[PDB]
């Protein structure tokens, strides 16, 4: 604390040092390349007396920049003017050897570090705490991979007695010089310093306090100007930092300053937002008459900012600036010479603006062949008259056919004129119209009649369609007739076809110069013309290899101009016709849970519906298991212009010669879901047919047949439990009995007979069908003397079932 | 409104008397502007 | 082609090949092709 | 000539009338056949003319119902002059219903003018060589004949009697034989000869001959005569009191007096009062010279003179050379003219060559439409134009449309003279800017007081001029690494150069080629910003693009046209230089492609194969291959286990027939590319390919086999193994039979041969045997040997 | 040959006013694209 | 131009240069302030 410095620039030398007296800068302060000098007082001079200074600092090429070791700690920069978005910058040093200024944050500014031709300690520095700085994160090791640094009290030497923060998942020391380091505070006391021996100082402090909880030792401010014993612990109702307040006065002083700044700087700032914020969330509006921020009727309420009152735009790059607009309070010039699209670009960026005030034209361009890509624009205020006292000037648009489709918008402008010049594929119809919708036309009542579109048809007439029919891949087409006076004079026909996913498209649309052919355009020469004009054939054509549920969109002759009549065969309306349904194509690959008997459903629409899909069928042909070792002696466990010009020649040729020689005097079917259960069903992959058809009806289409297989669990389980009854014979020979519910499906999973001498290893042997059937009994093989104990066990895993070995003993011999 | 090859026939299919006469015209008077019977049998 | 020409002009008559095919027909043609 | 001369015919409505030509042998004038309704091929039964020979001015024939061919009509019909064209056209075949055959087969030369056979349903023999006849091809124009449907057999009696039998034209390398109807075909005389015409023979014939011969080299036994013809032979003038008339044949003084008095009181209109003028009995003296009453010749000029012309209601509409020849001579025309060319055809040497004398138009100069006029020049002696009538808005001059004119005039030598009537132009694509506004301060009426479009008249064309030339020009074979010299009055006014490359195949590109207007195009374009403009014009930098990534051996463009900002009112007149076709320099080739080899035989091999897809130039001469016959392992292993076991100097595509190669020899062959080897050895990396000359077998077991007979049941056989065996023997099949018993079989290999010398049979039963031995070799299986009958030992 | 002032002028028409030109371009293998690295990025 | 390299080195020798001398008038007096 003590005296104030304005901030100012530092062609001198002795200005290098301006910590001597003044503890904060009211300004900005920087240093620079500056008289070419030695650093032999910058590089041990001492001053922390300094503790904040109020905007960015910068750093060019100064020569001060040598050692530092304790020039001056405890630096905590306000922001309260930037540089680049920056409150500190380190670059443009070429001589720097140790980084040991030694930071405790940067507030409303990032800091800037990369491509720095000297420098070093980066590595040992969190610069997190100071802040995130994530918008730029140019904080990267410059040069000390190479080790630029020659004076760390961490593990290089030994003992560690600087504290310690994570770096990129590392536990790296904050180690600046040989001992120095970063002041340490507790979790809890943040953003206002504490003393050395780690007391936290007063809410109301900003920095390292000498005194604890003195905020009057402090350099900090108050939003409602105290100036005193201040005031900063923030509750609900006060809205800046955790320890800073804006309440509800000083962030309207935020933007107060900035109400008339219709520049860049300072900027308006809402209170609406628990911290004092400059912007608002993308469908809210700072109000008008209220300071909360409001919000809007729609979307992305920006207003894109202007530059000397022209943005002309050209070649689509230069309009990348007006993303997003409301109202331009400039003037617009238009001038697209060529480019790749029209409105995947330019109605990709104007479409969205909404009003203009003041000056729009159209000074030269080739690519605009519609110009409704302006689709959201409703009124151009037409105040401010840029030349001729003209508000909306198309001029020099060659290919220019349509402006608005005025079925559908209402553009609208207050003030100024039009004007029409060089403009010569634009019928004066659509002028006419733009003017009326304009409100314009009458009211605030210059057109050429020849440059304006004339080289086009117009005044055009109707054709009418007729026969109409079609299949799933294949439609027709034919139309009434039509024929100029002339009738050699028409070429041809010209059909357009294109999809039409919704009943909404129109001519222009998606077309330019640069040839988007959004509408696939076909030719058909002229029928032979017969008398009779009623015999005549309707002139027709089909065209295949279309979709067969696709709601298709169709719709102009070609005429030879002649300078006495402009006549021209017109279009026909926009006829919408969708192929007639067929069989849908494979269904989605299936899905099965095919978890038991009694529990197997079935999951998937697939592409191509060729109609409304809604009738689905399924199928199963297998067997479930193998019955053949249930019933023979098998072991389970051992079972193995110039074509214009010639057409206009030939009739030239043709008049010529008439003028000269003529003188006067089972199944499973479902509806709307997947597949509800499938069941009825005996443990296999029991193989599941599903078919996927169009409709449920007799008449149905049904398409290739998916295929379904997979393994049920067995629903049947021990099976065989009680004492082992046995019988000995006197020639150590031994019986086993067992009751066998055969079920012919399944496998038992062991299916054998354990037999174990008494303190001896257990053997088992394999059980046989014809041991019940055929044998009507099974005999083990050579059993040593001494006691044995027989085991019974047969299961489709089992709880384990105590089958009773009934000990027994045989002959010793 | 007949034009070229239909003028050639319907001259045919008006008269043979005279045959066309010989020692602006029919294109003129007639394609352009669809001309009658009065003057385009006058051309007989 | 050709011949699924005969199947479009089995389409388009109504109820009544090498060239079609090379030269990519026009109904104009096929509708008259049909009619036997 | 044998038959006499008749005037021009229009015969139509009726066969009856065609009689009215029986005795004519040359016609001077047109001949016209027009309305024939009620005929058909029957009524054409008895109507020819062999007699006709020759017809001026020129042949038309409109509908007739039911003639089919002109084969039979007139066949000597030999040469049209075209002195007066119909529409720029001398012969004119149209809507002809049934015209099946063109005939015309004894038709020599069309000396003037084009031909139009169009609109004809039945006539598909014209694919049969204009070249031959006309001079002019491309004002030739035929359509809609109904061989434009491409449904005609194109029967021709040279092609569809079996074997050609008649003469062949190339057009475009087809080179296909051409004929006239399905009875005769062409007559093409000796390239060496001339127009002169031919013989049956096929020789050379007078100077003055023209087409066709009765006899070689005699004036007086010639069918047509070139230039002149006065008494039964053709002279190239009229020496005694003898002159040209229509430009074809000599009369005397008497003929042209009588000629001249024959209209000098009678009604008809057209004939004119014949004069004797530079001796010619031309029907009207020209400019200056003016014919006096006494005795029928020319006086000089009486002072100045003009040729009123006086042009029908005061507007001429020029479209067809046969309206400009209404023009030939008339100095100064009393109407209006309107230009109105259309159908390209640029007719500058016709409208040259009628217009060129015209000085003084009364009316106003309109050129409205005209497509093919790429310029005005000639109106080689345009003056005063007098603008008496003006177009609609006091418009003398007006350019409505013409999208080629280009030079309007040369002010760098002709002057121009307007009385009044303002200046239009508009939608013309390629007037310059400069050209045009010369003509404005040159008699454009720049006093006066006295409507020009701003960017609708030379939109499309350029109006640089400051040929700023490349100042070296070196060319790497993969990289440009030449410049440009510099050259505005201040540097504001430079903004900039600019360059144009491309690749040149050809050396056809022109400016307009890969313009604004084209889009698309394959012109390279780089601005390079001008250097510093030193004090020292000496220290120019010549600024250069020198672009990398050429390709060896193609023709490249360098085009640089700087580019310029100013106003669009007033600019400067730019800078721009010529266009370039500079070469590329031919390096070492590339990869050779499609190295295959098949062995023509076992001592033959032969290969295809084919450049690269680009070869970096023009040529290689000798191709390697692997030095090996064998492997020798294969002499040595056995396969008798039962189911178990250099370069030629030769062109690299097609030139290696090598032969005398061993029968079993299979290895690497190898050849590269090469562009140049004598004077710079620079060869391709070599290719690699293997032709087997295994499929070929010639030498089995030579030599008979005898026995030797032991008493232990062993038999022992021996041979020798054939000197060439196509390689080598892999191993004998031996097969052994005791009389009346079974057959036993043995297998003896290579290296078991080698010490066996031979087969060792054992366990062989007491009795009578046999033996048989057969040789294998890798190339294919011997034959067995003769049995030879032992006896073994019986106990 | 073209390593003396003949690559200093395409390299300053190029770009403008140990790895050199000298053993980049001058003796190896080389185009327009690899003349700009050398110059300044 | 002399507005890359060239300015940044007559300034270590001597609204920034880009707008003041490199497209404007100027001097060595202009290069110091």
């Amino acid at each position: 604390p003590g005296e104030v410095c304005p901030g100012m620039d530092i062609n001198n030398l002795t200005r290098l040092h301006e910590l001597e007296n003044c503890s904060v800068i009211e300004g900005h302060l920087q240093i620079l390349l500056m008289f070419k000098t030695r650093p032999e007082d910058f590089r041990d001079l001492s001053f922390p007396k300094l503790i904040m200074i109020t905007d960015y600092l910068l750093l060019f090429r100064v020569y001060g920049l040598e050692s530092l070791k304790d020039l001056f700690p405890n630096l905590t920069i306000r922001g309260s003017r930037l540089f680049f978005n920056y409150a500190l910058v380190i670059f443009e040093m070429v001589h720097l050897k140790e980084l040991g200024l030694y930071l405790m944050n940067i507030t409303r500014g990032s800091v800037r570090i990369e491509k720095n031709n000297e420098l070093c300690y980066l590595a040992t520095i969190d610069w997190s705490r100071i802040l995130d700085s994530v918008e730029d994160n140019y904080i990267v090791l410059n040069k000390d991979d190479n080790e630029e640094c020659g004076d760390c009290p961490g593990t290089a030497k030994g003992k560690t007695n600087c504290p310690a923060t994570v770096i990129n998942g590392q536990f790296v020391e904050r180690c600046w010089t040989h001992s120095h380091c970063q002041k340490v505070c507790p979790t809890i006391c943040k953003s206002h310093g504490c003393t050395a021996e780690g007391l936290c100082c007063h809410s109301e402090c900003l920095g390292n306090c000498s005194q604890p909880d003195d905020p009057t030792k402090c350099v900090a401010c108050r939003n409602f100007y105290l100036d005193g014993r201040c005031v900063e612990t923030c509750p609900p109702p006060y809205y800046f930092q955790d320890w800073r307040c804006v309440n509800f006065s000083f962030c309207q002083d935020l933007h107060h300053k900035c109400k008339n700044s219709r520049r860049q700087g300072c900027h308006q700032y809402v209170i609406h937002n628990n911290k004092c914020i400059p912007e608002c969330p993308s469908g809210y509006t700072m109000n008008s008459s209220n300071l909360l921020c409001t919000p809007c009727l729609g979307p992305c309420p920006k207003v894109c900012h202007l530059l000397e009152g022209e943005k002309t735009i050209d070649s689509v790059t230069s309009a990348q600036e007006l993303r997003g607009c409301t109202v331009i309070n400039g003037s617009l010039i238009i001038n697209i010479r060529g480019g790749n699209n029209l409105a995947a670009e330019l109605e990709a960026n104007l479409g969205l603006i909404e009003e203009i005030s003041g000056y729009l034209k159209i000074r030269r361009s080739y690519a605009l062949v519609s110009l409704s890509f302006f689709r959201k624009l409703r009124l151009i205020r037409g105040e401010t008259l840029e030349i001729g006292n003209y508000s909306f000037y198309a001029l020099d648009n060659q290919n220019l056919r349509q402006l608005w489709d005025w079925s559908k918008h209402n553009l609208t402008i207050t003030q100024g004129k039009l004007f029409f010049h060089y403009n010569p594929k634009l019928c004066l119809s659509e002028i006419h119209k733009m003017e009326e919708v304009s409100g314009t036309k009458g009211r605030q009542e210059d057109i050429a009649l020849k440059t304006n579109g004339d080289q086009a048809s117009c005044e055009n007439e109707l054709l009418k369609f007729s026969y109409i029919r079609t299949s799933f891949d294949k439609i027709l087409l034919r139309w009434e007739p039509y024929w100029p006076p002339d009738f050699r004079d028409l070429l041809g026909f010209m059909l357009f076809y294109k999809e039409a996913p919704y009943q909404n498209v129109t001519e222009f649309d998606g077309q330019d110069a640069c040839g988007s052919n959004s509408w696939t355009v076909v030719d058909i020469d002229p029928p032979l013309r017969s008398n009779d004009p009623k015999s005549q054939n309707h002139p027709g054509w089909l065209m295949r290899g279309l979709k067969p549920w696709t709601q298709y969109a169709i719709f102009k002759t070609l005429v030879t101009f002649s300078d006495e009549r402009r006549t021209y065969g017109a279009k026909s309306d926009i006829i919408y016709v969708q192929t007639d349904a067929t069989n849908p194509s494979v269904p989605l690959d299936p899905i099965s849970v095919s978890n038991s008997s009694s529990q197997i459903i079935l999951k998937w629409p697939p592409s191509d519906p060729n109609g409304n899909i809604t009738h689905y069928l399924v199928f199963w042909e297998r067997q479930a298991e193998d019955s053949e070792l249930f019933e023979l002696d098998y072991c389970l466990k051992g079972l193995k212009l110039k074509e214009l010009e010639e057409s206009s020649f030939r009739k030239t040729f043709e008049d010529y010669l008439h003028n000269v020689v003529f003188v006067p005097r089972p199944f499973e079917k479902v509806v709307n879901k997947e597949s509800l259960v499938i069941s009825g069903l005996r443990f296999t992959g029991y193989r599941i047919e599903l078919q996927a058809c169009n409709q449920d009806t007799p008449e149905e289409r049904c398409s290739v047949a998916a295929y379904v297989s997979a393994r049920t669990m067995p629903e049947a389980k021990d099976d065989i439990v009680g004492p082992v009854t046995h019988e000995i014979f006197e020639n150590n020979v031994v019986h086993l009995m067992w009751q066998e519910p055969k079920e012919p499906n399944g496998l038992i999973v062991l299916y054998e007979v354990s037999y174990r001498r008494y303190g001896d290893e257990e053997l088992h042997l394999c059980v046989s069908r014809k041991h019940f059937a055929l044998e009507r009994g099974c005999r083990l093989r050579g059993l040593s003397p001494g006691n044995y104990s027989v085991r019974i066990r047969a299961t489709s895993a089992g709880n384990g079932s105590w089958t009773e070995p009934t000990y027994f003993y045989v002959t010793d011999y | 409104t007949l034009c070229g090859a239909e003028l050639v026939d319907a001259l045919q299919f008006v008269c043979g008397d005279r045959g066309f006469y010989f020692n602006t015209g029919i294109v003129d008077e007639c394609c352009f502007r669809s001309c009658d019977l009065r003057r385009l049998e006058m051309y007989c």
